[PDB]
């Protein structure tokens, strides 16, 4: 695996992909 | 927050793991 940039949707479809059933929260500042 | 951690400057698929419930 490697680290990139995510922003807005994207980051959210990583986080789907990552977490998936455990489910995951989005909290932006 | 994750904002900062992976838009602003670069994160890892393991950093992204911290946020899964
Ligand atoms: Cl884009
Ligand atoms: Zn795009």
């Amino acid at each position: 695996f490697v680290n990139q940039h995510l922003c807005g949707s994207h980051l959210v479809e990583a986080l789907y992909l990552v977490c998936g059933e455990r489910g995951f929260f989005y909290t932006p500042k | 927050g994750i904002v900062e951690q992976c838009c602003t400057s670069i994160c890892s698929l393991y950093q992204l793991e911290n946020y899964c419930n």
